[PDB]
C-alpha cells in the first residue's frame, strides 16, 4: 500500500522534513569537517563516505543561499512536501517530463504554472 | 513547591547507601578522600555523612506528581 | 529519500563511566550507538545531527547500570514505492543492471529495459547500445530509475528498481 | 658453542627459537638459524616520557619558573602540571585544580603552560621578593602565630605585616595582621588571570596590595 | 590519589568583631 506516487505514507513518516540532495551533502561535509578535527577520535565509516561520494556527484548548487531560495519560493505553493524533494532535486527541463515522471502532477496544475516553475529551477542551477 | 518532608527517612537513606556501596564495588569514581578502607559499604557511609553522594531521589506522590531532591539537599537522620 | 526526524533511544552507561565526561561519554555511546544502522519502521539512518537533551539517568534497582533516554535530531533515508532518483550505474551484466542509491542498491532486469537497448558482450566494457549507437549507457553514469519494490535484509535495504517510463536516461 | 656445553639459552631445547635465517638449507637438512637477538635484526619546559614519590627527588635543583609536565597517577588520559612555587612548595595542578581544558590541546602542549602557569608563576614570584618575607620552617600554623605576638612588643603602635605560603596546601598565601592583642588568619588564592582576594579579582600584582592596605581599617 | 586537587579548595573567611579606631598607615600609589 506504501506509494509514493499517490501521496500515502506512514504516519510517523508524514511529519517529517524533506531533505535536498545539496542540504545533505553540505550536512554531511560539514560533520565530516567537524569529524576529522578534534584528534582521538573514531574515523568515518564506509558508509559515510559512499553517501559522501553519492551526494557529491548531484549536488545542482553549492550555495546554502541557493536553497534557501529554492525552498522558500518552492514552499509559497499548495505542493505537499514530497513534491518539494523530488522536483527540486531531480530538476527537469519540461513540465510534460515533470509530469510524466511524477504523476501527481497530473491535473494539479497549469502547463505554463509548471514550466515557469521549472524554468526557474533551471536558471536557479549553478 | 516541594511538601514533602525535608527528612531523609530510614528507607532512602538505606536504599541510597547500597545503591552507592555497588556502584563503587563496580569500580566508580569516588567522591571522597580515603582514609585506607576497602569495603565499599563503608566508603558509601563515609560518602553519606560527608554529603556527596550524586545521587537525586525522586518522591512519588499518591496523585501522581513527583518532587526530586538532592540527597546534599535534605538533613540526613542519622 | 532523506528525511530529518526526531528518534529516541536510551542507552545503559556502566559505573566506569561516572565522572566529569558523563555527558560526552554518553554523546559518545550514543554516535558509535544510533549511526549507519537500520531499522524496518523508521528505515536506513545515515548520522546524527544534533541531540535534543539527555533525560534523567534511571539507575536500576540492585544493578549498577543506569539508563539514559537520550532524544536525538538526525536524519534518516527510507525509500519508498514509487519514487524516482538518480542513481549512478555500477556495473552491466547481461542478467541485469547494478546502479547504487546511496547506502541502498538496486538492479534492473532486461525485461524491465526496453528491446531497444541491446547487449554490447563483443566490447570490452559491458555497455548497451541501440541500432542506430545514438545513445549509448554504461557505467559510471547519472542514469535514473524508479523504485517499484523494498525490501529490508535484516536492516540491510536493497530495493528493485525499473525503466519502463520514458524520460529515464541522460539528463 | 663448539667444546662447551651445548648451546640451550641461543636455541631452545625441545621447542622453538626464533632466530634470523641466513640460509636456505630445507632440502639439505640444514637450518642456518642465528641463535643470538641480534642476528634477527628561566621557564625551561622539560618532558616526562614516572611516579610521585621518586618525582620530587629531581625537582629541588632547578630554579624558580622551571615547569615540568608529567603523567597523573589517578586515571586515563591525565596530565598533572608541577611549577615552581617556593622552597619545598610545589603546586600539582591535576588537569583532568581542576582545570577545564579541551582535547585539542593534547597535541600540542606549548601553549597551556604559556597560558596558565606562566603569569600564575611570574604573579607567585613577584610575592617572592616582596619586603616583608619568611618562611619558617614552610610556614606552619604554630609557628606564624608567635611571631606576630612577639613582633608587636616592639612597636605596638606601629602594625607591620607579613607573607608566608603553607606546606600541606600549596598555592594559598597566609596574609595575617594583628588589630589587637588577638591573632587572625586570613588566605587568598592565587588565579591565572590573578589573585582572589575577599573574591575580588586585580588584573596586576600591586593592585591587590593597593586595595589591601584601604580595607583592614575597619572593625571587621 | 596521594594528590588530591589543591585549588579546588573554598577558602573560608573568620569572622570577628574589633572596636578599634582609625590611626593606621595611609594607602600608596598604583604606579
Amino acid at each position: 500500500e506504501e506509494d509514493a506516487s499517490q501521496l500515502i505514507f506512514p504516519k510517523e513518516f508524514e511529519t517529517a522534513e524533506t531533505l535536498l540532495n545539496s542540504e545533505v551533502h553540505m550536512l554531511l561535509e560539514h560533520r565530516k569537517q567537524q569529524n576529522e578535527s578534534a584528534e582521538d577520535e573514531q574515523e568515518l565509516s564506509e558508509v559515510f563516505m559512499k553517501t559522501l561520494n553519492y551526494t557529491a556527484r548531484f549536488s545542482r548548487f553549492k550555495n546554502r543561499e541557493t536553497i534557501a531560495s529554492v525552498r522558500s519560493l518552492l514552499l509559497q505553493k499548495k505542493l505537499h512536501k514530497f513534491e518539494l524533494a523530488c522536483l527540486a532535486n531531480l530538476c527537469p527541463e519540461t513540465a510534460e517530463e515533470s509530469k510524466a515522471l511524477i504523476p501527481s502532477l497530473e491535473g494539479r496544475f497549469e502547463d505554463e504554472e509548471l514550466q515557469q516553475i521549472l524554468d526557474d529551477i533551471q536558471t536557479k542551477r549553478s | 513547591k516541594r511538601i514533602t518532608t525535608p527528612y531523609m527517612t530510614k528507607y532512602e537513606r538505606a536504599r541510597v547507601l547500597g545503591t552507592r556501596a555497588l556502584q563503587i564495588a563496580m569500580c566508580a569514581p569516588v567522591m571522597v578522600e580515603l582514609e585506607g578502607e576497602t569495603d565499599p559499604l563503608l566508603i558509601a557511609m563515609k560518602e553519606l555523612k560527608a554529603r556527596k553522594i550524586p545521587i537525586i531521589i525522586r518522591r512519588y506522590l499518591p496523585d501522581g506528581s513527583y518532587e526530586d531532591w538532592g540527597v546534599d539537599e535534605l538533613i540526613i537522620s542519622d | 529519500m532523506f528525511y530529518h526526524i526526531s528518534l529516541e533511544h536510551e542507552i545503559l552507561l556502566h559505573p566506569r563511566y561516572f565522572g566529569p565526561n558523563l555527558l560526552n561519554t554518553v554523546k559518545q555511546k550514543l554516535f558509535t550507538e544510533v549511526e549507519g544502522t537500520c531499522t524496518g519502521k523508521y528505515g536506513f539512518v545515515i548520522a546524527v545531527t544534533t541531540i535534543d537533551n539527555i533525560g534523567a539517568g534511571v539507575i536500576q534497582p540492585g544493578r549498577g547500570f543506569v539508563l539514559y533516554p537520550v532524544k536525538y535530531k538526525a536524519i534518516v533515508f527510507r525509500p519508498f514505492k514509487g519514487e524516482v532518483v538518480d542513481a549512478v550505474v555500477t556495473q552491466v551484466n547481461k542478467v541485469g543492471l547494478f546502479t547504487e542509491i546511496g547506502p541502498m542498491s538496486c538492479f534492473i532486469s532486461r525485461h524491465s529495459i526496453p528491446s531497444e537497448m541491446e547487449f554490447d558482450p563483443n566490447s570490452n566494457p559491458p555497455c548497451y547500445k541501440t541500432m542506430d549507437e545514438d545513445i549509448v549507457i554504461q557505467q559510471d553514469d547519472e542514469i535514473r530509475l524508479k523504485i517499484v519494490g523494498t525490501r529490508v535484509d535484516k536492516n540491510d535495504i536493497f530495493a528493485i528498481g525499473s525503466l519502463m517510463d520514458d524520460y529515464l536516461g541522460l539528463v | 658453542d663448539k667444546v662447551v656445553k651445548r648451546p640451550e639459552e641461543r636455541v631452545k631445547v625441545g621447542m622453538t627459537v626464533h632466530c634470523r635465517i641466513m640460509k636456505i638449507d630445507i632440502e639439505k637438512f640444514s637450518a642456518d638459524l642465528t641463535c643470538r637477538t641480534s642476528d634477527l635484526m628561566i621557564a625551561h619546559p622539560s618532558f616526562h616520557n614516572i611516579n610521585f614519590k621518586q618525582a620530587e627527588k629531581m625537582m629541588e635543583t632547578m630554579d624558580q619558573g622551571d615547569v615540568i609536565i608529567r603523567p597523573s597517577s589517578k586515571g586515563e588520559n591525565h596530565l598533572t602540571v608541577t611549577w615552581k612555587v617556593s622552597d619545598g612548595i610545589y603546586q600539582h595542578v591535576d588537569v583532568r585544580a581542576t582545570l577545564w581544558i579541551n582535547s585539542e590541546e593534547f597535541e600540542d602542549l606549548d601553549e597551556i603552560v604559556a597560558r596558565y602557569v606562566q603569569p600564575m608563576a611570574s604573579f607567585a614570584r613577584d610575592l617572592l621578593n616582596h619586603k616583608y618575607y619568611q618562611d619558617c620552617s614552610g610556614g606552619d600554623r604554630k609557628k606564624l602565630e608567635e611571631l606576630l605576638i612577639k613582633t608587636k612588643k616592639e612597636k605596638p603602635t606601629f602594625i607591620p605585616y607579613f607573607i608566608c605560603a603553607c606546606k600541606e596546601l600549596p598555592g594559598k598565601f597566609l596574609l595575617g595582621y594583628q588589630p589587637r592583642g588577638k591573632p587572625r588568619i586570613e588566605y587568598v588564592t592565587v588565579t591565572p588571570e590573578g589573585f582572589r582576594y575577599r573574591g575580588q579579582i586585580f588584573p596586576t600584582v600591586n593592585g591587590l596590595f593597593r586595595w589591601f592596605k584601604d580595607h583592614y581599617q575597619d572593625p571587621v | 590519589g596521594a594528590t588530591p586537587a589543591y585549588g579546588a579548595w573554598s577558602p573560608s573567611v573568620g569572622s570577628g568583631m574589633t572596636p578599634g579606631a582609625a590611626g593606621f598607615s595611609p594607602s600608596a600609589a598604583s604606579d
